[PDB]
DNA sequence: CCCGCTGCCGATTCCGCTGGAACATT
DNA sequence: AATGTTCCAGCGGAATCGGCAGCGGG
């Protein structure tokens, strides 16, 4: 029947850093974001979306404790995407430069399947994420949101940008970081994000990790 | 010629020896003859309802051609085949059709054998088409014409070579007086039984050969050769109806068009848009928008460079394949390259990959081409020749994921008795012979309702299992695999 | 400016294939 | 509603052929 897949993509300062010489990785995941939601729309099928940005300016959030929970918008709820929310991707100029952390949105977007889940009845619960993982990670609570995750049973899928370890322009079948586009804190986020998934469901995570 | 149609002429024997069937009750020679251009006419008319046929009589009594020789009727001057002519020959079948043939024209007389070859000439000579082969089937089974008369003989030779030289062909086969090819003619100078297949060898079938594209394979800066798409395997399908009026049987020239803006006016093709209504809100663009925003690349194949034969896993099928042959006319020298890389890929086992594009204004699709090799014997197998073929290459969803949620495995002991069954019904796969039954049933019945004769034929499904076939030739063993191990348990 | 050939090149007709749109069914 | 069939529409190959230019002579 029906399907429900929930966005979380960065607006951060760092993840939409200047070009490098090559692209800005906001621009490339506002684009393959766009694509997405792109064929939703016009293949009219019966799908909510809901998006969510981590690292805005201010905290339109369901909830927001103190300081965790900050620079994070619920921009849509599980909704059937219009145009509306097509021309939103493409007035989006503004990243909102403060990078809070991507974990608040990964748990926001749980809260809001949680709370979206009434009156309309759903076989798959999808998450996206798109992040440079470069804020400093929050380790708050990581066991009961897996345990979440698993009893949930939803499925999510992590997106980065080039940065994985020729003038490598958008995609052309090869190197995905020119020469070296990975930082410390960017390792060690890829690292955790790793083990998080591998405990998850194993192997079949880490296969289900894109540029 | 591509346009070159070709042309049969029937020369049938009627002088005393076909009239009388040998002492036996099986079938006279004449009617034979009969049934096989009756056989040839249906065969031809639905397989190559253009080329031209005729039938002529020689040894009757009366006489008919545009040269006013005694003994000659030619019965249908040569043209494409029809209903009419098929039903002017049928009143000719059996001993009823055999006395009918009698009274109109009446056999018995003396022809010459060399003004028959000479209607037959001019015959081939009064039409304003491109032949492309004139034969002639001589059917006969006396073998001296000649028998009081060598100078008769001698005339036939002449104008027999006479015909030869004009690209005329004259093949006989030779109806078998005693009923067996024993009847050893000499008359291999004349000419250049095989006759079963003539009485049925194809039910229905066509002809052509053509580019379907010419294109340029580029190597990708300006190293382009010309080169032919050709379609080696097409799945043909029945004719199309025709619009017929009822009161007359006459085509009706339909004509469509779009028009009443709530006025009642016609519109040209010039104020009309296309709209597609997404969601709730409805774009609008027009005609030519709608034609060029599927546009990529230009005609042609761009090589995308090459893989090896073995990682193109071969179920990845969603198009029937084509056939790359290098066609040198457009660009010279085309054929060298065709051929070095044909022979280079062939020993490295590496297919090409190109970024197809069949006409002007169409998405390009991606494609291998997987070198052939031609083969051919001494008996001359020419039976798939040189050249590439062009394997469709899937995207990503003509692709479909399934639910792949099951995973259960057998005991090696039911492989063995399967094993048993299925080289017990090993067979040839085949050369030809699976036939449409829905194709072949349709031409049966426009054939009946044409001549509407008695009733429709019944297609020989060549498709249907002999299902009795199977269950005799395994005999006691299909049981003995349904309840090895599980038995329906109730 | 005429006058005349004469290459030759454009368009038609005839096919045939493909694609897109409409149909009818469980 | 999922699909297969039918139908309609459009593009191209191939053959033909006529006249449109341009090019010499008058």
């Amino acid at each position: 029947n029906k399907a429900a897949v929930v966005l979380c993509m960065d607006v951060g300062f760092t993840m939409s850093n200047s070009i490098p010489g090559i692209e800005s990785p906001f621009e490339q995941a506002k684009k393959v974001i766009t694509m997405f939601v792109q064929r939703q729309v016009f293949a009219e099928n019966k799908d909510e979306i809901a998006l969510v940005l981590f690292g805005t300016d201010g905290t339109d959030n369901p909830l927001s404790g103190g300081d965790q929970y900050q620079n994070i918008t619920v921009h849509r709820h599980l909704m059937l995407p219009d145009f509306d929310l097509l021309e939103d991707i493409e007035s989006k100029i503004q990243p909102g430069s403060q990078q809070a952390d991507f974990l608040d949105a990964l748990i926001v977007s749980m809260d809001v399947i949680q709370h979206e889940t009434i009156g309309k009845k759903f076989e798959k619960r999808h998450i996206e994420i798109f992040t440079d993982l470069s804020s400093r990670f929050s380790k708050s609570q990581l066991d009961i949101i897996i345990h979440s995750l698993k009893k949930c049973d939803i499925s999510l899928q992590f997106f980065l940008p080039f940065s994985l370890g020729g003038p490598f322009r958008l995609g052309g079948h090869g190197p995905s970081f020119p020469l070296k586009g990975i930082t410390e804190q960017q390792k060690e986020g890829l690292e955790i994000v790793k083990m998080v998934m591998i405990s998850l469901e194993g192997e079949d995570g880490l296969d289900e990790i894109y540029s | 010629k591509y346009s070159g149609r070709d042309s049969l002429i029937f020369l049938v024997d009627a002088s005393k020896a076909m009239f009388e069937s040998q002492s036996e009750d099986e079938l006279t020679p004449f009617d034979m003859s009969i049934q096989c251009i009756q056989s040839v006419y249906i065969s031809k008319i639905i397989s190559s309802d253009r080329d031209l046929l005729a039938v002529v009589f020689y040894g009757t009594e009366k006489d008919k051609n545009s040269v006013n020789f005694k003994n000659i009727y030619v019965l249908q001057e040569l043209d494409n085949p029809g209903a009419k002519r098929i039903l002017e020959l049928d009143q000719f079948k059996g001993q009823q059709g055999q006395k009918r043939f009698q009274d109109m024209m009446g056999h018995g007389s003396d022809y010459s054998l060399s003004e028959v070859l000479w209607v037959c000439a001019n015959l081939f000579s009064d039409v304003q088409f491109k032949m492309s082969h004139k034969r002639i089937m001589l059917f006969t089974n006396e073998d001296n014409p000649h028998g009081n008369d060598s100078a008769k003989a001698s005339r036939a030779r002449t104008k027999a070579g006479d015909l030869r030289d004009t690209g005329i062909f004259l093949d006989l086969m030779h109806l078998k007086k005693p009923g067996g090819f024993d009847i050893s003619l000499f008359y291999r100078d004349i000419i250049s039984s095989k006759l079963e297949d003539l009485l049925r060898k194809v039910r229905a079938k066509e002809t052509r050969k053509r580019a379907l594209s010419r294109l340029k394979l580029k190597l990708n800066k300006d190293i382009v050769i010309s080169v032919g798409i050709y379609n080696l395997v097409q799945k043909a399908l029945k004719p199309p109806p025709i619009k017929l009026y009822r009161e007359t049987n006459e085509p009706v020239k339909t004509k469509t068009r779009t028009f009443n803006t709530s006025t009642g006016g016609l519109l040209l093709p010039s104020d009309t848009k296309r709209s597609q209504i997404y969601g709730s809100r409805q774009i609008i663009l027009e005609k030519e928008e709608t034609e060029e925003l599927k546009r990529f690349d230009d005609p042609g194949l761009m090589l995308m460079g090459f893989k090896p034969l073995v990682l193109l896993k071969k179920h990845h099928y969603l198009r029937p394949s084509l056939f790359v042959y290098p066609e040198e006319s457009l660009v010279i020298g085309s054929s060298t390259l065709f051929s070095a890389l044909l022979i280079k890929c062939l020993e490295k086992e590496v297919a090409a990959l190109c970024r197809y594009t069949p006409r002007r204004n169409i998405p390009p699709y991606f494609v291998a081409l997987v070198p052939q090799e031609e083969e051919l014997d001494d008996q001359k197998i020419q039976v798939t020749p040189p050249g590439f073929q062009l394997v469709f290459l899937p995207f990503a969803d003509d692709k479909r994921k399934m639910p792949f949620t099951e995973k259960i495995m057998a005991t090696p002991e039911q492989v063995g008795k399967m094993k048993a069954i299925v080289e017990k019904l090993r067979f040839t796969y085949r050369s030809d012979s699976f036939e449409n039954p829905v194709l072949q049933q349709h031409f049966r019945n426009l054939e009946a309702l044409a001549l509407d004769l008695m009733e429709p034929e019944q297609a020989v499904d060549l498709t249907l299992p002999k299902v009795e076939a199977m269950n005799k030739r395994l005999g006691s063993l299909v049981d003995e695999f349904k309840e090895l191990v599980y038995p329906p348990d109730y």
